[PDB]
């Protein structure tokens, strides 16, 4: 295209086809655009672009080519500064500074370019980071000189002071080497008495507001850093909490320099200090009350409104006074001429919170935690806050949120936080909840506040609140919620109210175990409702009888499996006659849930033959069926292929695992039940999936049919991953099941094809391994040949495809390496490098569930072969691979694309370079050829490195290499230290000419 | 006043 | 005496079902999800033409909007038993009218055998 | 009625699959780095009339960064987007508003903390309070699963328009119209025969 000219940098540069360009990529719209776009990023991306930034800012006339030119140029003063001629630093200097000065002198200009403007005070800003004050010491200085003539230069000073603050104090840990950090940090603090004395003047002496915003501002970043001395010991905070909170436009910068002084290193002995913080408190809070709103004022209103700036406001509100108090209020608690603040600036709190808004609340019940726990524990405090108190239990029990049982973490997070509050505000005045959370439901049978969100929102407090109260406060007031929530169906008619009270209703029995447990026929009759319940079809019914009944048994079971006075069994046998009726119109998953209870009550019940004798009760139903399929399906298994029979095979399976979850090692005499014939099953079901993949090819893997059957093979190997996880016997484990299940899974997996092995078989081998590892090194050695080679082939050609293969891999590579490392000995040296390959391999992976397992692999392996003393598999471990093992390591640490791991490859680095330095490598890692005799292993090292980071890294100077090595070797036992340094280097290799000495920085 | 609640509780259906 | 102080209107839902939308990518062989929400069957009061409007959740845009027409023909997808697969001539939800092969998956085997009986349903209809 | 939208964050955050889904309601399984920048119009309906974002879908890999904070010039809101699965994402969030900011002085802007679908979260919804003192709105959101897909989109229109009650209504639906059997059968049967994805999704 015709666009395409200013890429070619022999001829001029025409700056009219520049600014055409510029035009249609940010006013354009579709190709044009596109194309102009490309054409953009191609031109500030030759490296002598910069050469042509004094032409555009001279000529040009659109001020979006200049904004470019200047970055063109920042991405010169930020890489390649030191590299120049000195005369170009000069030069790029000078038209720096005056294109800053001719567009401050014109008003025009000045006023409408102030993106232009902005970024050119940041251009200059990263030339003071190269250049100042060692070569600059002037420029503070004459800073304050220039701005005595000019309001619009003086406002443009404090754009440029802001922002080299910024660059100095609040981004310079990232982006600098710790000593240019002190160096600048030191530079800037010399000379802060005159930049401050500047700031001061322009604030009393009042002028352009936009002046005044723009000191106030910088202001802001100062006191990130500055000595408390600047704040206590001058007008400032008078001038802060008084003159500037009047005018709007000053306000919302004004609230928010309050905010950070109410967290300045301030001395607790000064009683004048104590005295001024009072103070400014006082000023704003009185400023706030006659400028902007009344305590009585309705925020919540106001907030919804949204005029103007208020949100904003509020928000910046809530943030000062929470920040104040939460340090402060002790200093407003004992002065009775101080208790009305104290109470306005909390009652302000109080309408804060009514507001609707997510993110604010939770920043004002952080405050509601910190003021009511203080109130729990600190003597003589809590009754200065009762009004206070007394208020927010209302706001909390009307802004509950949903709790996990009645998905979103947000709200689960939120819950949490309301109910350690509320259960504050409920020791704190036990009567005076109870009141409240009565007489809210009394306006529930009014119907005046009835509402599903409104019975909810008071049910789930309700609930919150359990365990506060004594036993015997808490019985009558649970009967009577109870009895109130029941008598509110007899006006709500229609199945739709009916279920909400239904569901809040049991969502409050169950929050109250305490009562549940003291009233036996009072249990029963609740668990019998649920039961009801599991008939009942309407929406949400049956799944909310179930999450309730497994609720209740968690915390009851102890009385299902004794017997009761007046009955005549322990009820756990009731539940388990009736267990085909209870449950005969659920769905699978919430029969599953049901049984899974059931085996929680069963593991209570400790004698051994009573126990078991319930299991098979219990298990009855799947059993027969069970046997039933277990003799149809071997004599003709055809029948696997009908998808009934294999969901119902799915199904049982499923039971299982529900019923061993709860039970664990209790679970075995079932387990021994089905274990042969579950393993037969798992065979013929694999040769079917196989027999698919043949007839129908690869896509048969996605067919109902298949998934079907691999929903089978899974189940089967989740059902003796969570029995094996948490047998008691592993004697039995060892025995008896560990050699058929390998017969069954191991060859099954190697020889099927990729898309068909199931990486379930990896995860079940991790449990395997974890639990009787140590007691079946021959099973290890089999696991290792069965899916060690293959699956690595999966997962070495990209780091996408297989990819939960890919993370079960490399735990079950961990584990091995962890209780079994004699299993990677006996590997061929042939496979043993292809385990050194996938460490590495995993250490490229961007996904932190490979990386992270990864580098700890590495790391452990290192530690196993230093335990191994000098023998000849560690030498020859350490001639092999412990240069590639460091040069791996560095070359993630210094890629950039791997910035997650940086903690774990500084740690393995440090190992690495520390053997040596310790002399633990008993043999020379170098050859007899490459360096004389007698060299030691330190120095070889270290030539390794200065050769591999001088062709890594060309343009670092020898020097700089030589000093990053010396210190990062000196600095192998302190880690903290050496991440520095590691942080030093991967600052220094962005840029040229870094400073060699940085590297003494600890010294 | 708890056979109370029991007894509402079980006549308590859809 | 005191002062006080869509276009689906003219239609009829036949059928309302839940259902996850996809667009066939000839040139990039795969399914391409366009949409989540509720599919309706609408009859139109005047013409008495049976039409399928589908809209997202939340934006409630418009992700599929075509009559059902008597050729068309539901068939099953290798992948699913919960779904079928049909190609549509003119469809209307982006634009001018476009063509497209529709995949349409429902939540339960038999929503989506209900649907296909609505489908040939309206398919007489019209 | 247009305003124009800049998208920031790392790289791998998912800010292109965010846009995708809005544009064609697919979801992108593959991760292909944006390079430079993308714009895409994007319109919604709502009581006040149509709204239409010019989204400026910008790189978050350094290396394809192209003209990086040029791209936000003239903007009139913003996403600042990153991943609680990836603390990283989170930890340069503040970089991200920091050069945002310094080109836009005051738009409304969304910090989104996407893939909540993912079990294992790494960021936890404490410890996200960077927009507290940045007057940020905060969501929680998951292009996959679309939770709160919609509300950055909803909470700018009501900034950006000023009215608090602004809400996303149905477009019409114009009635459709009434209307090579070999060449449709050669399509529909490549189409048969790719599994439809996700099949394990309640839908
Ligand atoms: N589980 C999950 N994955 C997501 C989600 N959103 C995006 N992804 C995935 O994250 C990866 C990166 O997506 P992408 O949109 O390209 O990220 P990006 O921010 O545009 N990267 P870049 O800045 O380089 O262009 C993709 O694989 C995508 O499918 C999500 O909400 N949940
Ligand atoms: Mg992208």
């Amino acid at each position: 295209g015709s666009m395409e000219g200013i890429l070619d940098f022999s001829n001029d540069l025409d700056i009219a086809l520049l600014d055409q360009v510029v035009s249609t990529f940010y006013q354009g719209s579709g190709v044009q655009q596109k194309q102009a776009q490309e054409i953009l990023t191609k031109f500030q991306d030759n490296p002598d672009a910069w050469q042509k930034a004094d032409q555009i800012l001279q000529f040009s006339t659109n001020p979006q080519s200049k904004f470019i030119a200047l970055s063109i140029l920042d991405k010169l003063i930020t890489r390649k500064w030191k590299l120049l001629p000195n005369d170009h630093r000069i030069g790029i200097r000078n038209f720096v500074v005056g294109m800053i000065i001719s567009m401050c002198q014109d008003d025009e200009v000045f006023k409408t370019q102030k993106n232009l403007i902005n970024k050119s005070d940041l251009t200059l800003v990263q030339i003071l980071k190269q250049e100042w004050p060692q070569n600059w010491p002037e420029f503070i200085p004459e800073l304050i000189g220039s701005s005595s003539s000019s309001v619009n230069v003086c406002e443009n000073n404090m754009i440029v002071l802001k922002l080299l603050s910024e660059e100095v104090f609040d981004f310079s840990a990232e982006q600098m080497t710790q000593a240019k950090a002190l160096h600048l940090k030191n530079s800037m603090s010399k000379e802060f008495e005159q930049i401050f004395k500047l700031c001061f003047q322009v604030l009393e002496q009042g002028s352009s507001s936009s002046l005044i915003v723009a000191t106030l501002e910088s202001l802001l970043r100062y006191l990130h850093w500055i000595p408390y001395r600047y704040i206590y010991e001058t007008n400032i905070l008078e001038l802060l909490s008084t003159k500037f909170m009047t005018s709007p436009d000053t306000r919302a910068i004004t609230l928010k320099c309050l905010t950070e002084v109410s967290n300045l290193k301030i001395p607790q002995d000064n009683d004048l200090i104590k005295r001024q913080t009072v103070l400014f408190f006082q000023n704003t809070l009185q400023q706030i009350a006659t400028s902007v709103m009344p305590v009585t004022a309705d925020l919540k209103a106001t907030y919804a409104n949204a005029n103007g700036n208020d949100q904003s406001f509020l928000q910046d509100l809530a943030m000062f006074l929470t920040t104040y108090l939460a340090r402060n209020r002790a200093l407003l608690e004992s002065d009775e001429s101080l208790r009305e603040l104290l109470l306005n600036a909390h009652q302000y709190l109080i309408q804060l919170s009514k507001i609707e808004e997510r993110e604010l609340f939770k920043t004002t019940l952080d405050y509601w935690h910190n003021l009511v726990a203080d109130l729990f524990y600190e003597p003589l405090k809590k009754h200065i806050y009762e009004e206070i108190c007394s208020q927010l239990r209302l706001v909390i029990i009307e802004n509950m949120v949903r709790p996990e049982e009645d998905k979103e973490s947000d709200t689960i997070q939120l819950y949490k936080s309301e109910r350690e509050v509320l259960v504050y505000l409920t020791h704190l005045n036990v009567i005076d909840t109870e009141e409240i959370m009565i007489s809210k439901l009394a306006r529930q049978i009014d119907g005046s506040e009835w509402s599903w969100h409104n019975i909810n929102t008071l049910s789930w407090a309700i609930g919150s609140i359990s365990g506060t109260m004594s036993e015997d406060t808490e019985k009558r007031f649970v009967v009577t919620v109870i009895k109130d929530l029941l008598g509110l169906c007899e006006q709500k008619r229609g199945k739709d109210n009916k279920a909400v009270v239904a569901s809040d209703i049991m969502y409050v029995v169950g929050q109250y175990p305490r009562f549940l447990k003291a009233h036996w026929n009072f249990l029963r009759t609740v668990i019998l409702k649920l039961f009801e319940f599991m008939h009942e079809t309407h929406e949400g019914v049956q799944d909310m009888a179930c999450d309730t009944f497994i609720k209740i048994v968690q915390k009851c079971k102890y009385h299902f499996v004794i017997q009761q006075p007046r009955e005549s069994e322990p009820f756990i046998q009731t539940i388990i006659r009736d267990i085909q009726k209870t449950t005969a119109d659920l769905q699978p998953q919430q029969v599953h849930t049901f049984y899974k209870a059931c085996g929680i009550i069963i593991s209570e019940e400790r004698s051994v033959a009573e126990r078991n004798r319930l299991l098979s009760d219990l298990m009855q139903l799947p059993n027969m069926a069970w046997d039933t399929i277990v003799e149809q399906s071997t004599a003709n298994p055809t029948l696997l292929l009908d998808s009934e029979t294999v969901k119902i095979i799915a199904n049982i399976i499923k039971t299982n695992v529900a019923v061993c979850t709860s039970m664990g090692a209790d679970f075995y005499p079932q387990l021994g039940h089905i274990y042969y014939n579950m393993l037969q099953l798992y065979r013929a079901v694999s040769s079917m999936i196989s027999a698919q993949v043949a007839a129908e090819g690869l896509i048969a893997t996605k067919t109902p049919k298949v998934r079907g059957l691999r929903t089978i093979k899974k189940e089967i190997l989740k059902l003796v991953e969570t029995y094996i996880s948490k047998a008691r016997n592993l004697d039995d484990v060892v025995k008896v099941l560990v050699e058929p299940l390998l017969n069954a899974v191991l060859e099954d997996y190697m020889n099927n094809v990729p898309d068909a092995r199931d990486a379930e078989v990896l995860n079940c081998m991790t449990t395997v391994v974890e639990k009787v590892g140590h007691m079946i090194p021959q099973g290890v050695i089999l696991i290792l040949q069965s899916v060690f080679e293959c699956t690595l082939d999966m997962i070495n050609k990209d780091f996408t495809e297989y990819p939960e293969h890919r993370v079960e891999f490399y735990k079950l590579l961990k584990v091995i390496n962890e209780k079994s490392f004699a299993a990677f000995l006996e590997l061929p040296p042939a496979a043993f490098k292809l385990f050194v390959d996938a460490i590495c391999w995993a250490f490229k992976h961007n996904n932190r569930d490979v990386e992270v397992n990864g580098l700890q692999i590495a790391l452990d392996l290192v530690k196993n072969i230093e335990r191994m003393g000098n023998v000849p598999f560690a030498n020859e471990f350490h001639k092999n691979y412990f240069f590639i093992f460091v040069s791996e390591t560095f070359f993630v640490l210094t890629d950039s694309d791997h910035k997650s791991g940086f903690s774990k490859q500084a740690l393995l680095l440090m190992k690495l370079i520390s053997l040596v330095y310790d002399n633990k490598i008993s043999v020379p890692l170098y050859q007899e050829a490459e360096v004389p005799q007698g060299t030691s292993n330190q120095v070889y090292l270290s030539q390794y490195l200065a050769n591999m980071l001088s062709n890594a890294f060309p343009h670092l100077t020898s020097e700089q290499i030589a000093s990053f090595l010396s210190a990062l070797t000196k600095q192998c036992k302190d880690l903290v230290v050496f991440k520095g340094t590691l942080r030093d280097f991967l600052v220094q290799i962005k840029e040229v000419g870094g400073d060699p000495t940085d590297y003494l920085f600890a010294e | 006043e708890l056979d109370e609640l029991m007894a509402s509780l079980s006549d308590f259906k859809f | 005496h005191f002062e006080p102080v869509t276009m689906e209107e003219d239609e009829e839902v036949l059928y309302k079902v839940r259902a996850k939308l996809f667009r066939f990518d000839a040139d990039a062989k795969e399914w391409k999800e366009r949409g989540t929400g509720d599919c309706k069957f609408l009859k139109n009061k005047k013409t008495n033409k049976v039409r399928i409007l589908m809209r997202r959740d939340k934006t409630l845009k418009i992700c599929a909007n075509h009559i059902i027409a008597p050729e068309y023909t539901l068939k099953p997808n290798v992948g699913s038993d919960r779904s079928w697969v049909y190609a549509c001539t003119a469809d209307i939800a982006e634009g001018e009218a476009e063509a497209f092969t529709f995949a349409i998956r429902f939540g339960s085997k038999e929503n989506a055998d209900k649907f296909k009986e609505e489908f040939e349903k309206a398919q007489e209809i019209n | 009625v247009q305003f124009k939208l800049v998208l920031v964050g790392d790289g791998g955050t998912g800010k292109t699959t965010f846009v995708k889904r809005h544009l064609t309601g697919e979801f992108e399984k593959k991760y292909v780095a944006t390079l430079g920048v993308e714009v895409h119009p994007l319109v919604f309906h709502t009581n006040r009339g149509p709204i239409k974002f010019n989204v400026w879908d910008t790189a978050g890999q350094e290396k394809f960064g192209g003209l990086r904070d040029g791209y936000y010039i003239q903007a009139q809101c913003a996403i600042i987007m990153f991943d609680v699965t990836s603390r990283v994402t989170y930890k340069n969030v503040p970089n991200w508003h920091r050069d945002l900011v310094r080109v836009c002085e005051n738009i409304p802007i969304v910090l989104c903390g996407n893939k909540v679908d993912i079990k294992d979260r790494k960021v936890k919804a404490k410890s996200i309070v960077f927009h507290r003192k940045k007057n940020l709105q905060y969501y929680d959101i998951s292009a996959k699963s679309n939770y709160n897909f919609e509300k950055p989109f909803l909470w700018l229109a009501r900034k950006l328009i000023g009215d608090p009650n602004l809400e996303f209504v149905a477009m019409p639906a114009l009635a459709p119209p009434e209307v090579l059997a070999a060449q449709y059968e050669h399509d529909l049967e490549v189409a048969q025969t790719t599994a439809l994805p996700d099949e394990d999704d309640d839908l």
